[PDB]
């Protein structure tokens, strides 16, 4: 019941080829050719795009192919289109008559250059809640890490899903609710790059 | 043509139960495994288990073992999923999906090949009751922080509607308590800024 490991986000320009990885263990992905890929547009049910590692259901565009090497399966999308923008899930037989999904990958087809995130960290009558405000980022995926001084904190954290601003960029917020407050840092990483704010 | 049609959205309190139906048509119901997959808002797909509609045999994911029951009624080609002792994090869209062809001689229950899906059934689990928000103050950056309110939505303005440029009101976060929190943000100045907030019959004003 440990999900398959997928990239949180992947981005590409129209006409390019993109590859989404799905890493499992030798006891599922790598013991079987029972790996499937699903495309999900917001508000709709997932759709089978690839099954048995590399086979295509009829109706599915030939721009979608699949491959597997070791414990890692890969979905490749060629000649990227705007509509290919969606969430993608790998899925494998997990042994013992069970099924396991990957964590999911957001595919973004760039209609604008990747930008920012701008991070505003507020340390705030209430004297405890630390507030990490994230805005104007594209593509719309970020992960948030909190630090007390130079040591991690993962407890008491609530983060929003990214939401779309009018300028087709994204906004999000992460909350750190505390008692201990008497420096702190909010670390947001976007497209492998980390943006850091300290108070 | 294969159709999977699920029951309508459900609203429940913690501790209660929900039972979602999945009516199959366009194929022989007893010939294929039926799977259940759920998806919490903004989160990933999560396999729950399968049922053999021909035999009534089930398996369930470890995580739901003890809480979930999958049943079927072959006379009306309908499968059921009942989740008990609901918690706030059971809030999700629940999907039924047709899996592999049922064979004696091969166990195809674990084939992750879901060719047809139900439209999904939202069930929202919340024990929270109506509560008014608390409002707190946060190139120069400014804003106010509004903690622990319920339910959606709230309308926030600054200087009673006078300011719009550079103004940003963030979407609420849903906490594990069942409560929402957001922030709205917009030195040079010789200025009074008030964020005017409307909800609980709540109207507050804050610099």
């Amino acid at each position: 019941q440990s999900a398959l490991t997928q990239p949180a986000s992947v981005s590409g320009s129209p006409g390019q080829s993109i590859t989404i990885s799905c890493t499992g263990t030798s006891s599922d992905v790598g013991s079987y050719n029972l790996v499937s890929w699903y495309q999900q547009h917001p508000g709709k049910a997932p759709k089978l795009m690839i099954y048995e590692v590399s086979k295509r259901p009829s109706g599915v565009s030939n721009r979608f192919s699949g491959s597997k090497s070791g414990n890692t399966a890969s979905l490749t999308i060629s000649g990227l289109q705007a509509e290919d923008e969606a969430d993608y899930y790998c899925c494998s037989y997990a042994g013992s008559s069970t099924v396991i999904f990957g964590g999911g990958t957001k595919l973004t087809v760039l209609g604008q250059p990747k930008g920012a995130p701008s991070v505003t960290l507020f340390p705030p009558e209430e004297l405890a809640t630390l507030v990490c405000l994230i805005s104007d980022f594209y593509p719309g995926a970020v992960t948030v890490a909190w630090k007390a001084d130079s040591s991690p904190v993962k407890a008491g954290v609530e983060t929003t899903t990214p939401s779309k601003q009018s300028n087709n960029k994204y906004a999000a917020s992460s909350y750190l609710s505390l008692t201990q407050w008497k420096s702190y840092s909010c670390q947001v990483t976007h497209e492998g790059s980390t943006v850091e704010k300290t108070v | 043509q294969v159709q999977l049609v699920q029951s309508g959205a459900e609203v429940k309190k913690p501790g209660a139960s929900v039972k979602v139906s999945c009516k199959a048509s366009g194929y022989t119901f007893t010939g294929y495994y039926m799977h259940w997959v759920r998806q919490a808002p903004g989160q990933g797909l999560e396999w729950m288990g399968w049922i053999n509609p021909n035999s009534g045999g089930t398996n369930y994911a470890q995580k739901f073992q003890g809480r979930v029951t999958m049943t079927r009624d072959t006379s009306i080609s309908t499968a059921y999923m009942e989740l008990s002792r609901l918690r706030s994090d059971d809030t999700a869209v629940y999907y039924c999906a047709r899996g592999g062809w049922i064979s004696l001689y091969y166990d195809s229950s674990g084939y992750p090949n879901f060719d047809y899906w139900g439209q999904g059934t939202l069930v929202t689990v919340s024990g929270a009751s109506t509560k008014g928000p608390s409002v707190f103050p946060l190139t120069a950056a400014l804003g106010c922080l509004v903690k622990d309110y319920f339910p959606e939505p709230v309308t926030v303005s600054w200087n009673s509607g006078a300011l719009t440029s550079g103004v940003h009101t963030f979407p609420a976060v849903l906490q594990s308590s069942g409560l929402y929190s957001l922030s709205s943000v917009v030195s040079s100045s010789t200025q009074t800024y008030i964020c005017n907030v409307n909800h609980s019959n709540t109207k507050v004003d804050k610099r």
